[PDB]
């Protein structure tokens, strides 16, 4: 198509910190909030 | 006696934790009374045997996050102080939001706090950074869902070996900080599910 390729510094390659921090920040945020509480049987 | 139980985060559990990091009304004070009441009947602090009373830790694949979220590996009870510092650490940035003069800038959920938070979660040994035994325990429990054994062993060794920026073969604050400069995860640490 138009344009070319291998021009100026294109996008950087994937990063381990990004993929892991994205799934970790999402799983850890909703994982620790799912706690909340309001269910003490007090039996 | 026994029952279907099956808990769920309804607008009550959501609104509660939401105001914890969203505001600070009594909606959470009560939530702390039941949660802290799980102390076998103490009503002051919470230990590991108490958090398991919730269907989240007892069903979490890592949970090393919740465990170190209330207190590190040294104390056997978390007081109300961290109770609200952890559940509220998810407050959305509003002071450094480009502004330079709000009206009540308290230290919580700030950049340096973002690292200190995700840190406590992965800081199981307290080496000051996420060691390979810690990072791997999670990284593997996060990808092992579809990664073979020798495949994971090589994906974990290369993961901690390629991100090793402090060269400590461990990470927590350094390539993490360098990663925030590319993604404002500081505001992501906020629950909403609205839009
Ligand atoms: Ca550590
Ligand atoms: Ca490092």
């Amino acid at each position: 198509v138009d344009l070319l390729a291998v021009k100026k510094k294109q996008e950087t390659k994937r990063s381990i910190n990004e993929e892991i921090h994205t799934q970790f920040l999402d799983h850890l945020l909703t994982g620790i909030e799912d706690i909340c509480g309001h269910y003490g049987h007090h039996h | 006696m026994g029952s279907r139980a099956s808990t769920l985060l309804r607008d009550e559990e959501l609104e509660e934790i939401k105001k914890e990091t969203g505001f600070s009304h009594s909606q959470i004070t009560r939530l702390y009374s039941r949660f802290t009441s799980l102390d076998k009947g103490e009503n002051g602090t919470l230990s590991r045997e108490d958090f398991q009373r919730i269907p989240e830790l007892a069903i979490n694949p890592l949970g090393d996050r919740i465990i170190n979220a209330f207190f590190p590996e040294g104390e056997d009870q978390v007081n109300f102080r961290g109770f609200m510092r952890t559940l509220a650490h998810f407050r959305p940035i509003e002071d450094n939001e480009k502004s330079k003069d709000v009206n009540g800038p308290e230290p919580l959920n700030s950049r340096s706090n973002k690292l200190h938070f995700a840190f406590r979660l992965y800081d199981l040994d307290k080496d000051e950074k996420i060691s390979r035994d810690e990072l791997l325990q999670v990284l593997r429990m996060m990808v092992g869902v579809n990664i073979s054994d020798e495949q994971l062993g090589s994906i974990a060794d290369r993961t901690i070996q390629e991100a090793d920026q402090d060269g400590d073969s461990a990470i927590s604050f350094t390539e993490f900080v360098k990663v925030l400069e590319k993604v404002d995860v500081e505001q992501k640490m906020s629950i909403r599910f609205l839009h």
